[PDB]
C-alpha cells in the first residue's frame, strides 16, 4: 500500500499527463484514458469500501483536483491535436467521475468553449452534454478542515436570504 | 509538428523532464 | 460507430453497424439523447433523413423484454410502410433475439393475428399497425395494452387531421397506460395541428431517328446503369417492349398500372438486377438511386423544374454522371433556352466524336 500509493502519486502529479495526451496518436490517447478508468475505478471503489479513511481522503481529493485542473488546461489551446485528443480521453473517462460536484461544472465550464464551428467542434458538443447528465455527485465527504466551511456558512446564509 | 516530432523520439528516454513544454517551444 | 458515442447497448451497437450507419444525421443526434430518457418528442424533419432510426433506437434502448407484454406500440397511414418499419424493427433488433416485432394490416384474417398474438413463440413486444386493425383488436380485446411504455405516431399529422384515424388512435391512446412514453414524427407539421459535378449535353434531331440513336448511344457509352424519361406510357412500354428485343434487359414503370407490379419492378431495378429502366414523371421526384451514372431524356418535359428534377436522379448527393437529351420541336429548344438562365449552366450540343468516359466517373 505505501510504494502503491507512492507510485500512483508520482504518476497522477509532476505535470506529465498533459503533454503525454498531446504527443500520442488517437487510439493511443483512447489506451490511456481507458487505463485511468480503470485505475480510477479501483480507486474510488476502495474508498467507497470505507478501507482507506485516515488520511486517504485528503490524499485521493488532492489527486482528483490535480487530474481535473491539468484535464482542464490542456483542454483549452489552440491546436486541433490537443482538441481531438482531450475530447478522446474524456469519451473513455468521464463514465466514472463522480467527484465534488464543483468539478463535473468546472468542466462543463471549460467545455462550453463553442468557436468556430469544426468537426472538432461538432464532436465536442457531445462531449458537454452526456457528462452533466451525471448531477447526481457528492461534495460533502470531503472534507470540512479548511475555512471553506465558513464559505459554505456564507453560502448557506445567502440560499436563507434567496428562500424568501 | 516539429515539436511533435521531437516529443515522439524523446518519449522513452527522458519522459519525466516533459513539464517545461508548455505548449511552446522546447525548454532545453 | 457514431452510435457508440450514444452509450447504449452492444448488441444493438452490432445491429446498427452491420446496418450500414456510421455517422448520425443531425435530427438523430439532436433526438435520440434526451428520446432515451423516455421524453415525449414531436419531431418535425425533411423527409428521408432517418426520421424512422431515432425512435427505432430509441424504442430499442428503452425495452425490457418481458415475456406476453406489449409495451411498445407504433401506428401508421398504410399497410406497406407498415411493413417498412417492421422490417426497420427487423433490421435493427438483428442482435436482440428475445424481443419480437409483428405488423398489423388490412387483409388479412383477423382470426391469424390473434392466434399469432395467443402464440408464445410469436407473442410480440414490439407492434406496429395500422390504427384500425388495431382498434379492431384492441376493442375485441385481442391484443392487450395495458402495460404499455411507448406509443409512436408516424405521419401523424394525416393521422390527426383525418377523423376515422384520429378516433382509431385516440381510442388505442386510452386503452395504453397514462403515463407512457409519446412520440409523434412527421415530415409536415403547420400551427393548425407531457412536456416535449453533373454534365449537361443534348440532341437536336428528328422523331424518326431517336430508335436508332440510343442503339448507338446505348451500344458505345460505358454505364452502369441506364434510365429512359418518357412524356407517355404508351412509347414507354413500346419502347421497352423493342430494347428487350435489342439484346438489352429493361424494366418499365409507369402510371396506368396496378401498384403492385410497380413495386416489384421498382425494387428488382433498386437491386441491380437489370442495367435498363425506362420510366415516366411518375419517378421524376423522391427516387433515390446510386448506380445510375448515364442518363437519357427521350422526350423533354414542359417546364424547366421538371427536367432539374429529372436530372436529380442522377449525380446522387454530388457524385459524378452523364447526362444526354433529344430535342426534337419548338418547345424542346424553348425549355432547353429557358434552363440556362435559371440555372446559370451551359447545355452545350452534344458532339460527334463522343466525350471522354473519365469527364463522368
Amino acid at each position: 500500500t505505501e510504494n502503491l500509493m507512492s507510485i500512483l502519486n508520482t504518476c497522477i502529479t509532476s505535470n506529465i499527463l498533459k503533454t503525454l495526451l498531446f504527443c500520442c496518436t488517437s487510439s493511443e490517447a483512447g489506451n490511456l484514458g481507458l487505463f485511468f478508468t480503470d485505475v480510477l475505478k479501483k480507486l474510488e471503489k476502495m474508498r467507497l469500501n470505507g478501507d482507506f479513511n485516515d488520511q486517504a481522503s485528503r490524499k485521493l481529493y488532492e489527486w482528483h483536483s490535480v487530474i481535473t485542473e491539468q484535464v482542464i488546461d490542456l483542454l483549452s489551446e489552440k491546436n486541433y491535436m490537443s482538441i481531438r485528443n482531450g475530447i478522446e480521453f474524456m469519451k473513455h473517462v468521464t463514465s466514472v467521475f463522480p467527484v465534488v460536484k464543483a468539478h463535473i461544472q468546472l468542466v462543463y465550464t471549460t467545455l462550453e468553449e463553442n468557436l468556430i464551428n469544426e468537426e472538432r467542434e461538432d464532436i465536442k458538443l457531445p462531449s458537454s452534454a452526456l457528462i452533466g447528465h451525471l448531477k447526481a455527485r457528492l461534495k460533502d465527504a470531503l472534507e470540512l478542515d479548511e475555512f471553506c466551511t465558513l464559505t459554505e456558512e456564507e453560502a448557506e446564509q445567502k440560499r436563507i436570504r434567496e428562500m424568501e | 509538428i516539429r515539436q511533435w516530432q521531437t516529443l515522439r523520439f524523446l518519449r522513452s528516454r527522458y519522459l519525466f523532464d516533459f513539464d517545461k513544454v508548455n505548449e511552446k517551444t522546447g525548454v532545453d | 460507430t457514431g452510435f457508440k458515442d450514444f452509450l447504449l447497448k452492444p448488441e444493438l451497437s452490432r445491429a446498427i453497424i452491420d446496418c450500414g450507419f456510421e455517422h448520425p444525421s443531425e435530427v438523430q443526434q439532436h433526438t435520440i439523447p434526451q428520446s432515451i430518457h423516455g421524453t415525449d418528442v414531436l419531431c418535425q424533419a425533411k423527409s428521408g433523413l432517418g426520421k424512422t432510426a431515432v425512435f427505432v433506437l430509441s424504442t430499442l434502448q428503452q425495452l425490457d423484454p418481458v415475456p406476453g407484454e406489449v409495451a411498445v406500440v407504433v401506428i401508421c397511414n398504410a399497410r406497406e410502410l407498415a411493413y417498412q418499419i417492421r422490417n426497420e424493427y427487423l433490421r435493427f433488433s438483428k442482435y436482440m433475439p428475445d424481443v419480437k416485432t409483428a405488423v398489423f394490416y388490412g387483409g388479412t384474417p383477423i382470426s391469424k393475428d390473434a392466434e399469432l398474438l395467443k402464440n408464445k413463440d410469436t407473442a410480440p413486444h414490439i407492434v406496429v399497425a395500422t390504427p384500425g386493425r388495431l382498434k379492431a383488436l384492441v376493442r375485441e380485446k385481442y391484443i392487450d395494452l395495458s402495460h404499455v411504455k411507448n406509443f409512436v405516431i408516424d405521419e401523424c399529422d394525416k393521422v390527426l387531421e383525418e377523423l376515422d384515424m384520429r378516433r382509431d388512435v385516440q381510442e388505442i391512446f386510452r386503452a395504453t397506460p397514462r403515463d407512457k412514453q409519446v412520440m409523434m414524427f412527421s415530415a409536415t407539421l403547420s400551427q393548425e395541428i407531457q412536456n416535449p459535378g453533373l454534365q449537361q449535353y443534348y440532341i437536336k434531331l428528328e422523331e424518326r431517328e431517336k430508335n436508332r440513336k440510343l442503339a448507338q448511344l446505348l451500344d458505345d457509352l460505358e454505364f452502369n446503369q441506364v434510365i429512359i424519361f418518357v412524356k407517355s406510357t404508351t412509347r414507354a412500354n413500346e419502347l421497352t417492349k423493342l430494347l428487350n428485343a435489342s439484346n438489352f434487359p429493361a424494366i418499365t414503370v409507369h402510371g396506368h398500372m396496378k401498384q403492385e407490379e410497380r413495386i416489384a419492378r421498382y425494387k428488382a431495378f433498386k437491386d441491380f438486377e437489370k442495367r435498363i429502366c425506362v420510366s415516366t414523371d411518375v419517378f421524376g421526384r423522391g427516387i433515390d438511386i446510386e448506380r445510375i451514372n448515364l442518363a437519357i431524356n427521350y422526350d423533354l418535359t414542359n417546364e424547366a423544374d421538371q427536367y432539374l428534377h429529372r436530372v436529380g436522379r442522377a449525380g446522387r448527393f454530388g457524385t459524378k454522371g452523364l447526362a444526354i437529351s433529344f430535342v426534337s420541336s419548338k418547345e424542346d429548344e424553348e425549355v432547353l433556352a429557358k434552363i440556362q438562365e435559371r440555372f446559370d449552366v451551359k447545355i452545350a450540343e452534344f458532339p460527334e466524336e463522343g466525350i471522354d468516359p473519365s469527364t463522368y466517373l
